[PDB]
RNA sequence: CACAUUCCAACCACACCUGGCGUGUGGC
């Protein structure tokens, strides 16, 4: 029996199945131990059990295989793995494992793994002959990501603006600078829809840290991807745990020659969690910030790169400004000269209800010559020269108003002449 | 000592839940309790300890009234014309100064008063903040599902309560799941958790439709009635004031898709979108459908309706405990 | 495939600091 099958089931179907099995009232307790108990029963009377998830190594040597629907949380759903696997197949933190499991025997409460069927959607034999992550040779953005769908709906134009404001490719680092109440949420939503529609081949992951549960719920069932998130009713331990697990999963997946693109919103809340979870090293900055509290966020942001040997990792993290604290400014200043794809969203345009509010003049992309052709980049330069002397609001006014009538971006370039 | 008072008022844990003037009044009440514990008699004292910078300068209340009981706080109206009191209540004068606001018992009672005051603060703050979401559905994991009620974490030190009477034997609970509802009553003058959320009220489902059904909310349709026997039957009666929409055809979705979704959200309760009419006769005819009724009678002096059913559809007329009728009478 | 060292409902497990003493050398 597969675990992900009972995973994609709602709680009501689990309740109905447990009542069909004729047991103690299972609807009373957690979905976690609901699945645990129904699995224990169906495995008392049932086949080999099958399961899948992502592995995290403990300091005891053993490992835990956890689910992304539980956002990689500790509980009875986890699969225990022995260090003997981590010696035989030499398992690693963040490996996508899928294999056979069994009930725990006398005194045990965690399902034990039997035989690894797929390691990162790949062969264990081929799991040995792999390349290390930092041992790779990074490179600039080589292949551009097509965000324009070509239909021109009410929201698709938003993505089109990006296609002429800051082109993104596999291996690029994107950083969004926006104050609160600027419309970045559905900005990432439309971006994710477009990159999932245009490229169903690259595995797409999003990250929500200290976000409201409403957006988490509406996102985890609207776009494609293992939509993993971290709500604010948990301490910084869980947030940094999601950070570790998904960043290691992306690292292993690009090591397996796959293009991974990670959507984070926001990087400032994650860095604040990093600060409040890391022990104090004596050196305080302005606003209660540790110098070592930015080391791991810098690692998380710089993990993205464009591999020469194969695969790529592109990160798009959003940053908050203009919200008053000391940490927001110190973090945004520390991260300004890090990413090579700035996207500035000025609230001065969002206050006029002109969406998307994009600061085209203060935005840009370095090494953008390796993403578009000569005439495409030339048209981009000419339009930037045309719109730069204009202000902010009127700039986006002209951009959106002229992209409203024409429907393909190259046609917009043509008509702009 | 004033420096320590300023350090305390500046280094409070919750600067947002415990405002500055609230710290001032809390320190004043603590020093009042301290001065009360100081003297053997019972004399109430106000402090007004130099809110911004300076130290304390206590006072002495006297409660102008012709009585004499507890003369420490007694001043007769006739023997009050000196000092230019000239009033009948509010003789809070400065007869008493030189208080000690730091010693052992005073510090302990001040810590206790501060704990009580920050608790009251947190309570009032969370209540009057999350009370704005009274008509709309609230979310949040549960703190603890006790016997007489259950308490739910709504967020940052945010708590709500759902009573036991509004629960169901089949509705099922343990710390860690999130159960929603409608905040139906708020008693900010209570002694503890005072954010009362229910789930058996009818308008709940109405509010639920306002999240899912796009026809409701723009007034183009009108959700009028909702008969809810929780766990038994949850029927809804809507009306359309326009002339281009159907009451039951649009709100049902696509062959039991949205109504089934909100039913599973409500706990898989049987939901049937009924169509009420302008008269109670057709209303109770539709509420007990699909079935026939041999007699529909209305009585005003008895405040009742006689519904006599024919034989041939009993399996859809009564059901469990007269549920198909129990909603109508409800 | 294989060793397997598990995130640990009442509650057994989380109990205590201190004195006078000692080393070495010398004496018959």
């Amino acid at each position: 029996m597969n675990l992900t099958e009972l995973k994609n089931t709602p709680v009501s179907e689990l309740i109905t199945l447990g009542e069909n099995m004729g047991l103690e009232n299972l609807a009373r307790m957690r979905k976690q131990d609901i699945i645990f108990a129904i699995l224990k029963q169906h495995a008392k009377s049932g086949e080999d059990i099958f399961g899948d998830g992502v592995l995290e190594i403990l300091q005891d040597g053993f490992g835990f295989l956890r689910s992304a629907d539980s956002s990689y949380l500790a509980g009875p759903d986890d699969i225990y793995v022995s260090p003997s696997q981590i010696r035989r197949f030499n398992l690693r933190t963040g490996d996508t494992i899928s294999g056979k499991i069994r009930p725990p025997k006398e005194g045990e409460r965690y399902f034990a793994l039997l035989k690894v069927n797929e390691v990162n959607f790949d062969k264990p034999e081929n799991a040995r002959n792999k390349i290390l992550f930092e041992n790779l040779t990074p490179l600039h953005a080589n292949s551009r990501l097509r965000m324009e769908r070509g239909n021109g709906s009410t929201e698709d134009l938003t993505a089109r603006v990006l296609d002429l404001a800051s082109p993104i490719g596999r291996g690029q680092r994107g950083l969004i600078v926006a104050p609160p109440k600027a419309g970045k949420t559905m900005l990432l939503q439309n971006i994710a829809q477009s990159i999932a529609y245009n490229h169903p081949d690259c595995v797409l992951m999003v990250l929500l840290i200290d976000e409201r549960p409403e957006e988490v719920t509406e996102m985890q069932r609207l776009v494609k991807g293992e939509v993993v998130a971290s709500t604010f009713d948990e301490p910084a331990s869980r947030h940094v745990q999601v950070a570790e697990m998904v960043i290691e999963k992306a690292k292993r997946l690009v090591e397996h020659k796959k293009d991974v693109i990670i959507l984070l919103d926001s990087i400032t809340r994650l860095a604040r969690a990093y600060n409040t979870v890391v022990p104090a090293s004596g050196k305080v900055l302005t606003g209660g910030v540790d110098a070592n509290a930015l080391h791991r966020p810098k690692r998380f942001f710089g993990a993205a790169r464009n591999v020469e040997e194969g695969g790529s990792l592109t990160i798009i993290a959003t940053a908050l400004i203009d919200t008053g604290s000391k940490m927001d400014e110190v973090i945004y200043e520390e991260f300004k000269g890090t990413g090579n794809m700035e996207l500035h969203l000025s609230r001065k345009i969002a206050e006029k209800r002109v969406f998307p509010a994009i600061d085209y003049n203060r935005s840009g992309t370095r090494k953008e010559e390796l993403l578009t052709t000569q005439e495409e980049l030339q048209k981009m330069w000419i339009l930037r020269k045309i719109i730069h002397p204009m202000g902010e609001i009127d700039a986006m006014e002209f951009l959106i108003n002229k992209l409203a009538m024409t429907k393909t971006n190259d046609d917009f370039f043509e008509m702009m002449k | 000592m004033n420096k320590e008072i300023l350090a305390v008022v500046e280094a409070v844990s919750n600067e947002k839940a415990l405002p500055r003037e609230k710290i001032f009044e809390a320190l004043e009440s603590a020093l009042a309790t301290a001065t009360k514990k100081k003297y053997e008699q019972e004399i109430d004292v106000r402090v007004q300890i130099d809110r911004k910078s300076g130290d304390f300068d206590t006072f002495r209340r006297w409660l102008v009234v012709d009585e004499v009981t507890q003369p420490t706080k007694e001043i007769t109206l006739e023997a009050a014309r000196y000092e230019d009191e000239s009033l009948n209540l509010g003789d809070y004068v400065e007869d008493q100064i030189e208080s000690v606001t730091f010693d052992r018992i005073t510090t302990q009672t001040a810590k206790q008063v501060i704990v009580q005051k920050v608790r009251e603060a947190e309570r009032a703050m969370v209540v009057d903040q999350f009370r704005e979401h009274e008509g709309e559905i609230i979310t949040g994991v549960v703190k603890k599902v006790n016997r007489d009620n259950i308490s739910l974490d709504l967020g940052n030190n945010a708590e709500a309560v759902i009573l036991r009477e509004d629960m169901l034997p089949r509705e099922n609970f343990r710390p860690g799941d999130r159960v929603r509802g409608v905040l139906y009553s708020v008693r900010p003058e209570a002694r503890g958790a005072q954010l009362f959320v229910t789930r058996s009220k009818p308008e709940m489902l109405i509010e639920l439709f306002r999240i899912e059904v796009p026809e409701i909310g723009e007034e183009v349709i009108e959700i009028k009635a909702a008969a809810r026997d929780p766990g038994s039957r949850a029927k809804i009666a809507v009306k359309t004031n326009d002339k281009r929409i159907d009451p039951v055809g649009a709100c049902v979705g696509m062959r039991g898709a949205r109504v089934q979704a909100v039913s599973t959200e409500l706990g898989g309760e049987r939901i049937d979108i009924v169509l009420w009419d302008d008269n109670p006769a057709q209303f109770v005819i539709n509420a007990m459908a699909p079935a026939d009724v041999a007699s529909i009678v209305v009585d005003e002096d008895k405040h009742t309706m006689d519904i006599a059913v024919e034989a041939g559809n009993l399996a859809q007329a009564i059901g469990r405990n007269g549920q198909n009728v129990r909603l109508a009478s409800q």
